[PDB]
């Protein structure tokens, strides 16, 4: 059973479906939804901060009839403080600034410990984000295209992204990044399905179904140089989104910079905005699977 | 060139120069007399060292430890003067504690409570990944730990 | 009757073991407590922050079913900050920079006033949750030998703890600390039991029931040679636990930092841990005393 | 515990579990033989260490660097087998290297050429003194520099 | 022969005279002081900044026809900056934050070092006009009642002072500190002549042919109440000023803050403007020895 | 003839030799030689600050006989200042920090423009000092063996020696640098000798005459892990030093961090030393070539 949720790999297929069904059910916002955390208090200790991440959550809790203490940024010890979360509360949602925060912590912990992001290592909430809103799209996941672009190294997103689609079957994930910013071989030797490493979007555009953004930055790159002459290529513009076939979806997990053209907003592929609608009652579900089951 | 022990273990055919090493990987750096004698000759090897700790029976756990600086290296258990146990000596699964992670945003190289944690990916060209950031480490980086 | 918790000596001996014994109910955490807070809104104040601190007070406002408003950090007078509090709440936690901050704003607000820390001061609510502590675990404050470990000059729980004493009897109070960091003469003239300042804890860690320690800093000395040269004696050690009766027991106000070493933790002597997880019930209690008798 | 030597130097009586740091003083940790027994019987004091170095004679110089760890320590010179010097340890009156000056703002503690250098003071209750900033320190610091 | 001048104990007793002959010399400003330092060039490495310091021995090097080079302020080794200055320059005067830095400097130099203060060390230089300006105004240094007054603890000119008069026979050190700041025990056991340690001016002032004053500094106190509480003590006062002998003298080596009354300068016994008008002639007497004898 | 010391391209072969032998004429220090820029005055404009390249050239030109102003440090215009260094001098000495900043002082400038350093661009008269040292070594360029060490992208000391050695005729020059650190493309197509890149010098290193080291710094690689992985094998130590053939010499532009290990220095192979020994003389040639020919 779903306990401590610190990587996408806790996740079996059967869960996501589950999930899918259960974030159905509570998207058709009816005012009778089950009260499963009423008498319990989540704590969300967001040690790096992520305002529109923590606000997710909270409203997650509220609507479940739960309680909501928590903070936001600023020796202590990691262990020490999760120690103190368990007097105060009945689960952790936490958001650190180092690898493997979430995984130790759940190693302290006798609560759930929820990671919403640990490093540039994982944000496994948001990959079931992320296939919910495709699942809804296609009525599949099973033998889809993907396209990630931008930064694929960095990107916690697309680490949780690749390693949830190894419970499913994708026809193919295209890696579409600069040289500089490619997923790690770690990453990639954890995969069962093809992937195809690519520099240019305009090469390959056609056959995705989805094409998941990340933003690229400048403070990365060996000269401010380089990130100016490759920037431009890994934008979402308007013009790559003509290309994309007619029954295809852009997603992008929140904020947004200047990595996507604005005009896409209009166009019905845009699907960025529905993504983070689903951010509530998906998380709603995970939560019930962990403590309403 | 040491006399024989009476009761405990012996690592023999360590690399010349590492039996100080082998002592910090196996924690130990007291009550029990230890004898060490290093770059000793070795018929097979050139040169090795050779520790022998009294009273204490390293366990196959311990011992794999050691394969990660001393693979050539043999384990004997000695009981009233006999080698009780001669240990085939393997790739330890799992290594917690001896090794520290590279990557300075490791939970596990900032938290002193949160103990380096490798778990061996393949033991052909031996890959090592911590358990926590999934970081890679090889043999390289491996020695150069804990040799120097 | 209680209402502004602002030192230790607004306590006492009777209105402690009252206190003792409500800590007790409701730490045998029943899903039956009185919500005496009920349509309640008590503003947690925290001039100068505390994490810590800021959720104990809010998780027992929150089993008390009250309602929380509240503030940590950020030329507004602190008088019109309390007559501020005043129309939006019932009841104020504040913790301030300043000493005799809380006294002051009892003095300006109609509402109650809890002294979660002033300046250097006094922490008059860790106090009874210090001596609580105690006294689970020996069944009395009377007759027990303390001693309080590290800086002794600077340390608003140390004074509210020396003043809470005195509604006891202690067999003795054992000061150790570096000469600088002294109880201050003002302080200990107060006192009405047996106290005797020493230098090594290793001269007297056999006879004590009690060892409370707090963290000595740095930037306090003459220069940075002079804490390197002392600070390595004030360390609670596992050698220095060793040395302790078998019965006694070692306390601390969280958070530590690197004063207490972490094996001490394994111990049954480390009691800090629970004294941390008394910190809900004991402040409910507190509570309890000012708005529902 | 140890086999006889053919040539080199044997430190015997160093205080139980102290041999370590003797190499350390020595700047020994490559090429000829060592031998260490650790936590031996001891007639005089209880416990002991001894270390055995072949092929090395040390000098007057580098011995007296044991007093401030193992003043109880002697020292052997021995050749063909036979022990032919028993060195009379004295405290040093110079210390280069060894320890480090406790005074942050000490050249010797910033700049990576300005080798700490402590001179000996008083032998009797024993305090040394930094050549660079004068700063003394006692037995006590110097050895928990040392042994930790 | 002077060589490298790195403490005040480079000097001895016959040299000291000499240098106080060749300043009365070059006091007299004649326009045909002997240029030994003609077709040479001296560095001044300040690392650690001051222009009063600086100027004074740039200076001294013009009337002695030499050339300047050098640096104030600003991860190169100082083994390596001296390395260099040895192929610019035939003598270095340096000033460093590290204690020992002139030491270590001439140890790796070819070329002479003068020493303009090295941390909380030494500044031998200026124990040399000290003493100069003592014994021009008493015609003698032995049988002086001496007292040194503010910090006695981490003043370099002081530890220069004391260590330059075990040349000399003074009848009486007074050192006159607040507790904190007493001279160090390693530098009074050096000293071969009567020391008095006192907290109070006023109790000795009668007595005293040489008044020397340091500043002390807040940054050094426990708390900012203790330095608020001690530090007017060690004012050089007008009243202080009006209980010395006639004949007696007030030094300090400059800048001053506060540490003196300014009406003092008034006064026939203020002597630390003469003391500063020195500090050319001696420094060019000091460089006569090293290169013209 | 030469004017505007711009790039190791304004000097030919002849003029090179020319400069070789005037070096080794003001080597052997006489104290009579001719004073070329008496009556002259050299700005040293280093808006970009250098103390060593400062200080060098100041000693040249005080050495030669000319007044030397300058600033080093600190929205007035590039140009401006050169028009205003012309009213005040006979010559400008400029570092900046932006490449091309001494070509375009030179063509605002009436009177002579040296680049002692623009941005990453070029350091031409370090070139002719590298070059002068190997030059007195082994009686000759032509037909060494060199070996480039460390950062080969960003060293404008790099960029000065690869162009000056195209006015000699080098067997090969070896380019060892991580991946990240190559010399550019453009820089390598003007080349007219046999170069080849290769990543791990002990591949090589017993082949080369010269081995000339540059630092490397952390920021500038993709991440901090990076640079630490590859860092230690371009640190010249005392191994590499040892596998060099017998008469070969160790170069480095000054100063150092942590890329050569001191003990380097104790070998008869370390000739960086002696490198910065000539800096003077050799530009005193420079100076005398420009004004007194
Ligand atoms: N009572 C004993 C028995 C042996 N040894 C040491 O431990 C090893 C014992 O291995 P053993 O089977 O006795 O000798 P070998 O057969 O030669 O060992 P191997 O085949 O592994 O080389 C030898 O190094 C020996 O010095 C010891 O110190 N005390
Ligand atoms: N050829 C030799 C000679 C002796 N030793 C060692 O070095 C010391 C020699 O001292 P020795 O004079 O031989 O024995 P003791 O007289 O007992 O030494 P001491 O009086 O100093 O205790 C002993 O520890 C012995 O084991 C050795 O290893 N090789
Ligand atoms: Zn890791
Ligand atoms: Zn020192």
């Amino acid at each position: 059973m779903l306990k401590h949720i610190i990587s996408a790999y806790n996740f079996s297929r059967d869960e996501l479906e589950d999930i899918f069904a259960l974030t159905d059910k509570y998207s058709k916002n009816l005012n009778d939804t089950r009260k499963i955390l009423s008498g319990k208090t989540i704590s969300i200790a967001f040690f790096e901060p992520s305002t529109r991440t923590y606000l997710s959550f909270q409203k997650a809790i509220i609507n479940l009839g739960g309680d909501v203490i928590g903070f936001s940024g600023e020796g202590e010890n990691l262990a020490d403080t999760i120690r103190m979360l368990n007097n105060y509360s009945d689960g952790i949602v936490m958001r650190h600034k180092y690898d493997g925060a979430s995984r130790f912590a759940s190693e302290i912990s006798d609560i759930p410990v929820i990671n919403a992001g640990d490093g540039k290592h994982e944000h496994p909430t948001q990959a079931v984000i992320d296939i919910y809103t495709i699942n809804k799209h296609f009525n599949t996941i099973d033998g889809l295209v993907f396209a990630l672009l931008g930064d694929l190294k960095y990107a916690r997103t697309v680490n949780s992204l690749l390693r949830i689609l190894t419970r499913f079957r994708p026809k193919l994930v295209y890696l579409i990044s600069p040289q500089l910013l490619r997923a790690r071989k770690e990453i990639l030797d954890e995969l069962n399905y093809p992937v195809k490493e690519v520099e240019n979007p305009f090469e390959v555009i056609n056959e995705v179904d989805v094409l998941y953004v990340t933003r690229i930055q400048k403070e990365r790159f060996v000269d401010e140089m380089e990130y100016e002459k490759i920037k431009g290529s890994y934008i979402v513009s308007l013009d790559l989104a003509n290309k994309m076939k007619k029954d295809s979806i852009i997603l992008h997990p929140l904020p947004r910079v200047n990595e996507i053209d604005r005009k896409v907003d209009k166009t019905t592929k845009a699907k960025y905005f529905e993504q983070a609608s689903y951010g509530v009652p998906v998380r709603m579900s995970i939560l019930t699977k962990i403590y309403g089951e | 060139m040491v006399s024989k022990i009476k009761n405990g273990t012996v690592i023999d055919h360590i690399p010349a120069g590492r039996a100080f090493a082998v002592l910090n990987v196996l924690g130990i750096k007291e009550g029990f007399r230890i004898a060490l004698v290093i770059n000793v000759d070795s018929k097979k090897m050139g040169k090795k060292d050779i520790v022998k700790i009294e009273d204490k029976e390293i366990s196959d756990t311990e011992a794999n430890l050691i394969t990660l600086i001393a693979p050539t290296a043999t384990i004997n258990i000695v009981r009233e003067y006999e080698v009780v146990k001669k240990t085939k000596l393997e790739v330890p699964k799992v290594v917690k504690g001896i090794l520290k992670c590279p990557n300075p945003y490791c939970i596990t190289s900032n938290d002193v409570e949160a103990i380096p944690t490798f778990k061996t990916l393949t033991e052909k060209p031996l890959k090592m990944r911590c358990e926590y950031c999934e970081t890679i480490i090889d043999e390289n980086e491996i020695m150069s730990q804990i040799l120097g």
